[PDB]
């Protein structure tokens, strides 16, 4: 059972070259594995782009080129933009079959930006049908990792919220997160101050946003 | 330019068995290797299997066939997978994706990609969104922005598409990967950020369709 091995993530910066791997388990990286890139870009949009270990296929910019090294297979991009933020995916043959390797997500660096927050209150319309949603939004920051806590009326709150992240926009290079806290209209009814609060580099202190039920 | 338009996918049952086509335009089709791939929510790719251009050679995945059946139709353009014995671990997007071979170049790349459909086995039923305004406030700015949405809730299966303004609007949008819910349903919310002196200046509709329950929703969200 053939396994293909990638990193997980990589991250460069405008201008730079990254170089991406591919690995195996049956032994070294070989031109008889005929080795394929594949970028994914965000809504699933697939791009054959190298072939045949180091052949770039029709359209592909030449800033993308494939080789190996050593044991493996490589994707180089040489000079990266930032509409390079994607997942990559080496793909060995073997015998007849094709094996994809698990994808290396490759981030683009950029300067610190902190989060925009929102908060947003249940709408009456959904109290109406028995259950409150609070939602939380951290728009447009960089890097990635970003604390959310919940609080009512003071209190932490734990286990009762779900958390969603975009990926990185291909544009500016942020990410933005979406939480939501989940709690019943009789519960949501018995608390006043509901409050999101937000812990990222780019903040010097940490930012609350909150609001008052029924104000 | 080159199209592939799958369909034939949405809820199955465990056990039952479904037939996914592709129809394909803008290439001669009758020359080309095909194949079809897979993805499971939040994982990687899995190659299923590829058909010659005369149906003569077939190949797949071994570690799963008696189960997969590729076929093509030259005259129709079309290409097809038949799947039964139907499990969970089978819950994935389906992509009909074209080959290009070259034996002289020593060189084999699957270039083009369908968007693909989406396939869910499950015994659970359809349920339709419920979609919820997130108002705006000209009093809740931040980094000289004001934000809104439509909380998208209490679904089954995926996928729902969400778009705003029938899809004229597009700056400043986000819409985030929808998330499980303990209850076993789906929820998503996706959101528009607007510079803040233009909040009163447009009407803000998000568009919900989820085709597996044919529900179609227009929701204003009205500042507030």
């Amino acid at each position: 059972e053939l396994v293909v091995t990638q990193e997980s993530a990589l991250t460069t910066s405008p201008g730079e070259t990254v170089t991406l791997t591919c690995r195996s388990s049956s032994g070294a990286v070989t031109t008889s594995n005929y080795a394929t890139w594949v970028q994914e870009k965000p809504d699933h949009l697939f791009t054959g782009l190298i072939g045949g270990t180091n052949k770039r296929a029709p359209g592909v910019p030449a800033r993308f080129s494939g080789s190996l090294i050593g044991d493996r297979a490589a994707l180089t991009i040489t000079g990266a933009q930032t509409e390079d933020e994607a997942i990559y995916f080496c793909a060995l043959w073997n015998s007849n079959h094709l094996v994809f390797g698990g994808g290396t997500k490759l981030e683009i660096k950029r300067t610190v930006a902190a989060p925009s927050v929102f908060i947003f209150p249940p709408s009456d319309e959904q109290l109406k049908s028995g259950t409150a949603s609070v939602v939380c939004l951290l728009n447009n920051f960089y890097p990635r990792e970003a604390k959310v806590q919940w609080k009512v009326d003071n209190a932490l709150q734990s286990g009762n919220s779900q958390e969603s992240v975009t990926e990185q926009d291909s544009k500016d290079s942020t990410y933005s997160l979406s939480s939501t806290l989940t709690l019943s209209k009789a519960d949501y009814e018995k608390h006043k101050v509901y409050a999101c609060e937000v812990t990222h580099q780019g903040l010097s202190s940490p930012v609350t946003k909150s609001f008052n039920r029924g104000e | 330019e080159v199209k592939l338009l799958e369909s034939g996918g949405g809820l199955a049952q465990p056990g039952g068995s479904l037939k996914l086509s592709c129809a394909a335009s803008g290439f001669d089709f009758r020359r080309y290797w095909m194949t079809w791939v897979r993805q499971a929510p939040g994982k990687g790719l899995e190659w299923i299997g590829e058909i010659n251009p005369d149906s003569r050679t077939i190949n797949y995945m071994p570690s799963l066939k008696d189960k997969f059946i590729i076929s093509r139709d030259n005259a129709k353009n079309s290409l097809y997978l038949q799947l039964s014995r139907l499990r969970s671990e089978d819950s994935a997007l389906y992509y009909c994706v074209r080959l290009d071979f070259d034996v002289y170049n020593h060189y084999y790349v699957l270039d083009y990609w369908g968007q693909g459909t989406s396939v869910t086995v499950s015994s659970a039923s359809t349920k339709g969104p419920s979609v919820f305004p997130l108002a705006p406030s000209s009093k809740s700015t931040s980094g000289g922005t004001a934000a809104l949405g439509c909380l998208v809730k209490d679904y089954f299966p995926e996928p729902v598409t969400v778009s705003w303004n029938s899809g004229a609007l597009t700056s400043g949008v986000h819409t985030f990967p929808a998330v499980l819910q303990s209850s076993g349903l789906y929820s998503l919310s996706s959101v528009v950020t607007v510079p803040s002196s233009s909040l009163g200046t447009q009407t803000y509709i998000c568009n919900v369709n989820h085709k597996p329950s044919n529900t179609k929703v227009d929701k204003k969200v009205e500042p507030k």
